[PDB]
RNA sequence: GGAAUACUGCCAGCUGGGACUGAGGACUGCGACGUAAGUCAAGGAUGCUGGCAUAAUGGUUAUAUGCCGCCGUCUUGAAA
RNA sequence: AAGCUCGUAUCAGUUUUAUUAAAAUGAAGAGCUUUUAGUGGGCCAUUUUUGGUAAGCAGAACUGGCGAUGCGGGAUGAACCGAACGUAGAGUUAAGGUGCCGGAAUACACGCUCAUCAGACCAAAAGGUGUUAG
RNA sequence: GCCCUGAAUGGCGCUCAAGCGUGUUACCUAUACUCUACCGUCAGGGUUGAUAUGAUGCCCUGACGAGUAGGCAGG
RNA sequence: UUGGCGGAAAGGCCUUGGGUGCUUGCUGGCGAAUUGCAAUGUCAUUUUGCGUGGGGAUAAAUCAUUUGUAUACGACUUAGA
């Protein structure tokens, strides 16, 4: 088959964060094809890794991978909070992560 | 000195499979070397792994343990009912090329496995097909 | 969803089609608009002409070019907009800025391409009935746009010839929904119904 | 359908099965769409797989009568 | 989403005179607390018996007999301004009383810059027969075989992107 | 004439999914199950496993990213 | 800060008769000396309030905020709104907000306005063939 | 009730408002609040026919933790 | 490989002809394993160098001389095998 992807793919888009201050501890994910906190519960406690390339090869492979979890719902369009081992640089803003199907429950 | 540990109050109870999971159901692997591949599930081990076939003649998928965590539980069940899993146990997966032994109970256990699959059309093509989303798809959506 | 996403600025407002846009462009999604000189403001003209009118007083009381100039084209007008609502000065403003292009008419190879509408900014589904609206076209040309004429007339060049391919894609589609309409209750079609395809 | 102002429950029904509304409303694109969204929504992996297979097949149909 | 209330009070019985007028009157209000509270304060403006020496006999829900008929109802209403309080008369077309009396506080709020505190309602009647009604936006709904349209009906859109460029028919 | 249904309040009712915490360190005590022997979710996590034997996660620092933001004394009501 | 007496009918920035008993709430933080650093600026608001002419307000006193003060909002801001601070992880909120900058609904319901810098920021008693309900 | 004259929003921006008046639901947060990990102060209590850490020691429990001049204690 | 269209940023879009692979449209014969219960488990994008193999063309500006329609000083404009 053409299409490989076993995971939902969404995108970064910044912190939580108040007007001013900002928590760089929590990050928030927006996924595809979500549209209200009802249908992101299905996501909660799902694995969220982000993939980016770096020049220096590292173990035998160029790719880095960073790993989170999906903690809590975010907003009420289907925003969702997430947390990592190492918080996210803040450059990757807008940049697509994958936001796999397991530990599943169905 | 050194000093003891206290008492610890805990039990490690059975698993409590979840109700989607039954044998002879079919699964779907979501990481590991069979990524996306359709499975077959067997029998529950002790371990709480999962015994699943391909099975192997099918999509070339051999007796593995498989976490009920990494996989999703559809509602096609295949018959299971005549096929011999008492043999498999924790000490059959004690590593440490292919063993012979191995090779022969994967047969034997496809042979059971591969008559039931011929009953309904279109299954075996339905296994040997890897598992993929597309785009538009969504799994809070999709049914399993 | 879509790597590039061309949004048709005709019968929009600026106000909300670039607030609707800006969102998407800090969030990665690349965005490219087209027809701008049809994008349409509320208000009759004279209200947002002695608009435009106020803010180009108010350039730099001593020196223009030690300061900020006005841009005429209707593009610009829209960017002006949309930019005031980005974090422009900082990294990440100006790399999401970069996602954006905008264009009067529609210039290749977009013509080829589908082009989307935002109908949460669309004037039709958010100004009331029988209320006055202005047109960018007028606006831009009253405040010094010597491109109009130019855009209009090689616009109509663009409408023709793709009604032509439309008329071909449209006696294509014929033949399909034929060829499909006989193929019809056939065994594997009458099997499909049955499973909702 | 005809029917009187301030009809009750019990005239809004017996007018309702006269009236065979239900019946024309299924005998039609607008309802039977509402139908086929929801039939897609409970099909099974196994279900969907088969779509794809009759899928192709009604295409190479389809395709081959075109051409000629 | 008020509530009818029936709310009575005696000024508390003192010897040799037992069983009082016990004044009666119906409060809308979105719960019993809010009910007492409006109770007391219409008492003071008409009956100088004070919060101290009265007393609530009993309180119970007053609901609609048939909220399926469509009624028109006349009511009279009493509300406070920049200016001495002025009487008024207005006609709704609802369902039930709790729902009419809803629709009057938001209208007298837009119309009028009233609040629930600042409005006073005296009596609300059931037009019971046609052609009793005087307001024109009342006789309006009134015409026999009324059929209108909904023109430029607007579909509330999930996603950000349509394809389709909607129209607004119906 | 009888049924519900809506609302309120209760359940020392049941049943899942997600997020953080694992602090104490040989038994002493309050409790549940079992006729009993004994077991337990009962004064704080235990039971297995996969890769690291290319031994790294990580420590210091240059830059970058999202947000925040000239000193010492002395006035008055703070800033000055 | 020490000593003494006493854990409490010892009282309280608390609630009510009476002509100061006693009843409720809270607390062992109650009382007597003995001695001893720094402290005499006040600003703003509230109130009793007298004085007055274009004006403003001045002025006597009382009660609160600051004065020694971080935090969130108020686009920034003495004295505004909530909130009186050891270092951390988890969840709910105060005031403010939910089109972007800006984390949160281009939510719902009812009305209201075309303003040729509207609207979101006292000289206005009256004028207007502007609009809407009485 | 709203609008112009009745004199000379933070920005982007907005008009069935993203303005005005009211009501009904969802959510973001402060060092605030609720649960838990650690440092110290106070208060209470155990401690010997004494345990090598030694009674200035070993512990269990509850609360608290802002601060100029100034005072005290430990480094 | 024939032919046509597209100048707005065409830099692309379509058709005659045969050649060569797949064709899951349909029915069959074998391999998958030990990546050991998962680690994005490496499958694209813009730029450059060193290398071969096959093609193509194979020059100018400045400084200098000199000059004035220029020139505060710079700068700029003339002419030459």
């Amino acid at each position: 088959a053409e299409s490989h992807r076993l995971y939902v793919k969404g995108k970064h888009l910044s912190y939580q964060r108040s007007k001013r201050v900002n928590n760089p501890n929590v990050s928030l994910i927006k996924i595809e094809g979500v549209a209200t906190p009802q249908d992101a519960q299905f996501y909660l406690g799902k694995r969220i890794a982000y993939v980016y390339r770096a020049s220096k090869e590292v173990r035998g492979s160029k790719i880095r991978v960073m790993w989170g979890k999906v903690t809590r719902t975010h907003g009420n369009s289907g925003v969702v909070r997430a947390t990592f081992r190492n918080n996210l640089p803040a450059k990757t803003f807008g940049a697509s992560v994958r936001i796999f199907l397991y530990p599943s429950n169905i | 000195d050194v000093a003891a540990l206290k008492k610890t109050r805990k039990a490690a109870r059975p698993q409590k499979l979840r109700a989607s999971l039954v044998p002879g159901t079919v699964l779907i692997l979501l990481a590991g070397r069979f990524r996306g591949k359709r499975v077959v599930y067997l029998k529950h081990l002790e371990d709480n792994t999962l015994l699943i076939s391909g099975p192997f003649k099918v999509n070339g998928v051999p007796l593995r343990r498989v976490n009920a965590r990494y996989v999703i539980a559809t509602s096609t069940k295949v018959s299971v009912e005549g096929v011999n899993v008492e043999k498999f146990n924790v000490e059959y997966f004690a590593k440490e090329e292919i063993k012979a032994e191995r090779v022969e109970d994967q047969k034997v256990v496809d042979k059971a496995l591969i008559a039931e699959i011929k009953k309904t059309p279109l299954l075996k093509q339905y296994l040997s097909a890897s598992f993929s989303l597309k785009n538009g798809d969504k799994p809070h959506m999709l049914k399993f | 969803v879509e790597p590039v996403v061309v949004i048709d600025g005709k019968g929009h407002l600026v106000g909300r089609l670039a607030s609707v846009v800006a969102k998407q462009l800090l969030n990665g999604q690349k965005i490219v608009v087209v027809r701008a000189e049809e994008l349409n403001i509320s208000g009759e003209f004279f209200r947002n002409k002695l608009k435009y009118h106020d803010f180009l007083r108010k350039a730099t009381a001593f020196n223009k070019t030690r300061g900020p100039f006005h841009f005429r084209a209707p593009s610009r007008i829209f960017y002006k907009a949309l930019r005031g609502m980005v974090s422009h000065k900082t990294a990440r403003g100006k790399a999401a800025l970069e996602r954006l292009k905008v264009f009067e008419g529609i210039p290749p190879p977009y013509d080829k391409k589908k082009r989307v509408v935002v109908p949460q900014a669309l004037r039709v589904l958010r100004l009331k009935p029988g209320r006055k609206y202005t047109t960018l076209g007028k606006l831009s040309t009253s405040v010094g746009w010597k491109y109009e004429d130019v855009v209009a007339k090689l616009e109509a060049k663009r409408k023709v010839s793709s009604a032509e391919y439309y008329a071909k894609k449209r006696a294509f589609t014929k033949k399909v929904a034929s060829a499909n309409a006989t193929a019809a209750e056939s065994d594997v079609a009458k099997q499909l119904a049955a499973l909702g395809y | 359908f005809a029917l009187p102002r301030g009809a009750r429950t019990a005239t809004v029904s017996k007018k309702w099965a006269a009236a065979a509304v239900c019946e024309k409303w299924a005998a039609s694109s607008w309802a039977k769409k509402i139908a086929q969204r929801e039939r897609r929504a409970a099909l099974t992996d196994f279900e969907r797989f088969q779509v794809m297979v009759l899928r192709k097949q009604k295409r190479y149909t389809v395709k081959k009568a075109l051409a000629k | 989403h008020f509530k009818e209330y029936q709310v009575i009070g005696r000024r508390l019985p003192t010897e040799s005179v037992p069983e009082p007028k016990l004044f009666r009157m119906r409060i809308f209000a979105s719960n019993e607390v809010i009910a007492k509270s409006r109770y007391w304060y219409f008492l003071q403006k008409l009956h100088k018996v004070k919060k101290a020496s009265g007393e609530i006999v009993s309180i119970n829900q007053i609901n609609e007999a048939h909220p399926t008929k469509v009624k028109n109802f006349g009511v009279w209403v009493r509300y406070d301004s920049r200016s001495g309080t002025h009487n008024m008369y207005k006609e709704i077309r609802d369902v039930s009383r709790v729902a009419a009396v809803e629709t009057l506080y938001q209208d007298m709020a837009a119309r009028h810059r009233a609040r629930f505190r600042s409005i006073h309602i005296l009596k609300v009647a059931e037009i019971e027969k046609t052609a009793d009604v005087k307001r024109q936006y009342v006789k309006q709904f009134l015409t026999k075989d009324l059929k209108f349209p909904l023109p430029h009906r607007v579909q509330k859109s999930t996603k950000t992107f349509s394809y389709k460029r909607p129209s607004t028919f119906y």
